[PDB]
This record gives structure tokens, C-alpha cells and sequence, in this order.
């Protein structure tokens, strides 16, 4: 009982196929996928952004994938999807806070994450330094979504941030 | 703060005006200089430019051969390595009471060149009667476009600040001979400069040229087997730079006797120590030539010790230096967006993919920079 309310690209068929997925990714049938039910997946325990994605996934914060949150997440992956939408997923995946902004620290530790330790920390932190710097076009030492853009928008990395559902 | 590595030091922001960088009477301020540069701050670009354009007309003015007296320090390649070049005049002496020469090879390879150049150039203007400058082969359009210079302006600056060093570049002197005894060129000699009066006839304001005399003192080296030779030949074309040639013992030691010169000092080639005395000429029993680096562990990869070379009392000594640490710089001063960002569209993704398939030495440093030692295509 109850329709469901969500935000997608998709269709009445995905929509149905995706929650037939949902389904067997959710182990104890609680109708919202946790971590280790993402973490399930042994393709997924060799990746260093599987919980920024389930955070960005989790939209209410309550640390679960919930269906909406779910079908919305793999949404922004359309192939219908739009290039804003592609980075700004991109965006999030660096803006830990959903502040909007990208700080310092932020930057530091989600690139840490993925470079781990071939950069001695003091390395990591000057190319951070360095690379907020450029793109800071506001002096708040920080990266709006705007600035984001300014630096990796010509790259077309969106044409690859697209899966088939 | 956000910030994480709290103790690293942050670039200042503030960019340095004319007042900062000029006192009242128009003299660099190389203390307040060096010391932001050292910090990574940067000028105002007319700032930037103003050093550039002043010590061009001082380098405009000088001739193809400079004449230098002792006591005297010489230095080889940079290669914008600027926390090395700090440590350099450490061990050299201050250019206020030194009398200074530059091989050349201020720029490319190290990722502080633009540093190097506008402090070397401020030191020019506040010294320009006991500080010199020479061209090396790095000191042209063609190698700074492929290599990471221009790029380096553009990221720092801008192609305003590569083009007023292009024009800048083009007014340093080739040569110079010092305390009449040694004739000092990046490279080397050429069949065709048979006289220190053939240096004076060339034009070198301009870029250099493909063939010829001025290519030729820029890029030659000395055969590998330089000293023991099996023939007596002069030069054969240089296969290891790809252009001009390799010059003998004996078309040095003829060199010598015909100007009536003690020795060849140059740069161009990276040696472990910093350093290399080459086969005592016949006639003196002082090296015939004599090849002086000025870059530590040169790329930070060939683990080599420094040199300069201070002339004094009649004594050649060679000081040797190492590496000091630096700034930190991705390849082709690539910021973090633009690399990491490939990384996390391509792993998100899978992440994506995959849930929804649930229902289905120096010597080792050396050959290995062979390619980047030549000229470079066209
Ligand atoms: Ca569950
Ligand atoms: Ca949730
Ligand atoms: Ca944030
Ligand atoms: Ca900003
Ligand atoms: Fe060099
Ligand atoms: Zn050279």
C-alpha cells in the first residue's frame, strides 16, 4: 500500500527491473541496502569509492540505500542523463559534507582514498594546496561546483559515467 | 581549518607589487624576492614582466663573448630546480661581494623554472657588471615549447611571461672568456668558430638556428672516448643530441693552442659528481676541458651530487653540493581535478555496473633520459 514518490530517467520496465536487483542485493529483506550488503559483492570489496557512493546514494543520512534512494542514484547514471548531472555527481563524490563546496581537507582525504600511499602526505597536501589555489576563482579557499566545472568540464569523463539498466 | 597536513606550508596569495619588488631608487629587492619565491608566491605579472624586460636590456647590451675577470664562481645547468639554486649561492658566495657566470640551462626539467629565471634576472639588474648570464640550449622557443616551460608560464603566469622570456632569452650572451684563460660556452665548439673573434661575428639575437656556429657552442659534447681517441678527427656528428657534433682531444687541444686558451669550460652534460675534468692538455698538464652540472640529484631521479666551480688564487676548486627538497608538483603541473577525476568516473561506474549485474642509479637515470637530452623534432 502506498505508491512510491522518486525523481528518474526511467521507465515503468527499468524501474521494475531495478527493483528486482534491489531485491536480491537486499540480504535481510529490510527493504533498504546497507554497507555490507553493498559490500556483499566481491567485485566491489576492490574499490576505493564504494562508500562515497552509498553515501551520495543516501540521501536521508540514515546510513541505508532505501528503494528511491537507490533507483535516484542509478539515475544519475541514465544514459538519458544530461553532462551537469554527471559531474555534479562527480562533485559529490570530493564534497564529503554535501556543503556544496569542496574544501581542502575534503579534497585531501577523498584523493587520499585513491592515491592511498604512492604520494607522501606532505605531497598530497601541496598539489591540494596548489590545485585549490588555480581553481579558486572566489577567495574563499574553497571549490563551488562552478569552479569545479571551470576545470574539468572539457574533459567529457560524463560520457563515461553512464550505465545500462 | 579543513586542512589535514597542517604543518606543510601554504603558497601566500598575496602577489608582490612594484614597490615590494623594486626599492625607491629601482634596485630588486632580491631578499623580500627570494624569500616568496621560496614560499611559491608569485609577483604581479607586470612585476614579473618588468624583471624580465630590465634584465633583457642589460643581456641586449652585453656582447656574443663576455669578459670576466677572477676571482670568479662558474656554474652549470639549473633546470629550474629553484630550492637547489638557494643552495647554490649558499656555497658560492653572495652575488653582492661574487662574481658570478651561468652556463646556461635556467629552465625545463625542473618545475620551478619561471622562479629561477625571474630570480636570476633580478640578481642581473642588481648586478650587472659582476653577474653573468649564458645561453644554454634549453633557452629557446623549440625546447621550451616541448618540454615544460611554456606550460609552466601559462599555469603560473601566462604566454605573456613566455613570450617576454622568448625575447629575453634571445639577448643572452653565447660565450665568455675568463680571466683570458678559458673560453666558457653551454656546449661547446664548432668547425666553424676557429677563433674567439669568430664568436664576436655571429648574430645571436634570435632564435637559434638548425646548423651552424650558434647551434654548435649550444649542443656540442665531447666524444665519449674523449682523450683516447683512435683517430685524430675533429668532429662527427653529435647521434646522441641528434644535431651539431662531437668535438675531440685534439680539435680542443688545436682550439687551445690557436687562441693561446688554458681549457673549455662547460655545462650540457649531467655527471654524477657535479663535475668532470677531462685529459690534461699535452702543453700545460691542466685539463683541456672541463664540464661543470649545476643540478643535484637532476630530476630527482639520477641521485647526483652538484658542482660549481670557484676560480681563485690560481686554484680551479671544484664545490660539490647536494639536493635540498622542494615543492611538490604533479607532471605537466596537473592539478588534482584533472587527474584524479578519470579514476573516479571510471570506478564509479564499475561500482554501478557491478550491483546492477547482481540479476544477470645514475647511469640507469641516465640512458633512460637518453630521448630528452636531443634536440627535440623539425
Ligand atoms: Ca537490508
Ligand atoms: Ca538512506
Ligand atoms: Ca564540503
Ligand atoms: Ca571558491
Ligand atoms: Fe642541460
Ligand atoms: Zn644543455
Amino acid at each position: 500500500s502506498y505508491p512510491l514518490e522518486m525523481c528518474s530517467h526511467f521507465d515503468a520496465d527499468e524501474i521494475k527491473r531495478l527493483g528486482k536487483r534491489f531485491k536480491k542485493l537486499d540480504l535481510d529483506n529490510s527493504g533498504s541496502l546497507s554497507v555490507e550488503e553493498f559490500m556483499s559483492l566481491p567485485e566491489l570489496q576492490q574499490n576505493p569509492l564504494v562508500q562515497r557512493v552509498i553515501d551520495i546514494f543516501d540521501t536521508d543520512g540514515n546510513g541505508e540505500v532505501d528503494f528511491k534512494e537507490f533507483i535516484e542514484g542509478v539515475s544519475q547514471f541514465s544514459v538519458k542523463g544530461d553532462k551537469e548531472q554527471k559531474l555534479r555527481f562527480a562533485f559529490r563524490i570530493y564534497d564529503m559534507d554535501k556543503d556544496g563546496y569542496i574544501s581542502n581537507g575534503e579534497l585531501f582525504q577523498v584523493l587520499k582514498m585513491m592515491v592511498g600511499n604512492n604520494l607522501k602526505d606532505t605531497q598530497l597536501q601541496q598539489i591540494v594546496d596548489k590545485t585549490i589555489i588555480n581553481a579558486d576563482k572566489d577567495g574563499d579557499g574553497r571549490i563551488s561546483f562552478e569552479e569545479f566545472c571551470a576545470v574539468v568540464g572539457g574533459l567529457d569523463i560524463h560520457k563515461k559515467m553512464v550505465v545500462d539498466v | 581549518t579543513d586542512r589535514v597536513v597542517k604543518a606543510v606550508p601554504f603558497p601566500p596569495s598575496h602577489r608582490l607589487t612594484a614597490k615590494e619588488v623594486f626599492d625607491n631608487d629601482g634596485k630588486p629587492r632580491v631578499d623580500i624576492l627570494k624569500a616568496h619565491l621560496m614560499k611559491e608566491g608569485r609577483l604581479e605579472e607586470s612585476v614579473a614582466l618588468r624583471i624580465i624586460t630590465e634584465g633583457a636590456s642589460i643581456l641586449r647590451q652585453e656582447k656574443n663573448l663576455l669578459d670576466i675577470d677572477a676571482p670568479v664562481t662558474v656554474c652549470g645547468d639549473i633546470h629550474g630546480q629553484f630550492f637547489d639554486l638557494m643552495k647554490l649561492f649558499e656555497v658560492g658566495g653572495s652575488p653582492a661581494n661574487t662574481r658570478y657566470l651561468f652556463l646556461g640551462d635556467y629552465v625545463d626539467r625542473g618545475y620551478f623554472s619561471i622562479e629561477c629565471v625571474l630570480y636570476l634576472w633580478a640578481l642581473k639588474i642588481l648586478y650587472p657588471k659582476t653577474l653573468f648570464l649564458l645561453r644554454g640550449n634549453h633557452e629557446c622557443r623549440h625546447l621550451t615549447e616541448y618540454f615544460t616551460f611554456k606550460q609552466e608560464c601559462k599555469i603560473k603566469y601566462s604566454e605573456r611571461v613566455y613570450d617576454a622570456c622568448m625575447d629575453a632569452f634571445d639577448c643572452l650572451p653565447l660565450a665568455a672568456l675568463m680571466n683570458q684563460q678559458f673560453l666558457c660556452v653551454h656546449g661547446g665548439l664548432s668547425p666553424e668558430i676557429n677563433t674567439l673573434d669568430d664568436i664576436r661575428k655571429l648574430d645571436r639575437f634570435k632564435e637559434p638556428p638548425a646548423y651552424g656556429p650558434m647551434c654548435d657552442i649550444l649542443w656540442s659534447d665531447p666524444l665519449e672516448d674523449f682523450g683516447n681517441e683512435k683517430t685524430q678527427e675533429h668532429f662527427t656528428h653529435n647521434t646522441v643530441r641528434g644535431c651539431s657534433y662531437f668535438y675531440s682531444y685534439p680539435a680542443v687541444c688545436e682550439f687551445l693552442q690557436h687562441n693561446n686558451l688554458l681549457s673549455i669550460l662547460r655545462a650540457h652534460e649531467a655527471q654524477d659528481a657535479g663535475y668532470r675534468m677531462y685529459r690534461k692538455s699535452q702543453t700545460t698538464g691542466f685539463p683541456s676541458l672541463i664540464t661543470i652540472f649545476s643540478a643535484p640529484n637532476y630530476l630527482d631521479v639520477y641521485n647526483n651530487k652538484a658542482a660549481v666551480l670557484k676560480y681563485e688564487n690560481n686554484v680551479m676548486n671544484i664545490r660539490q653540493f647536494n639536493c635540498s627538497p622542494h615543492p611538490y608538483w604533479l607532471p605537466n603541473f596537473m592539478d588534482v581535478f584533472t587527474w584524479s577525476l578519470p579514476f573516479v568516473g571510471e570506478k564509479v561506474t564499475e561500482m554501478l555496473v557491478n550491483v546492477l549485474n547482481i540479476c544477470s642509479s645514475f647511469e640507469e637515470a641516465k640512458g633512460l633520459d637518453r630521448i630528452n637530452e636531443r634536440m627535440p623534432p623539425r
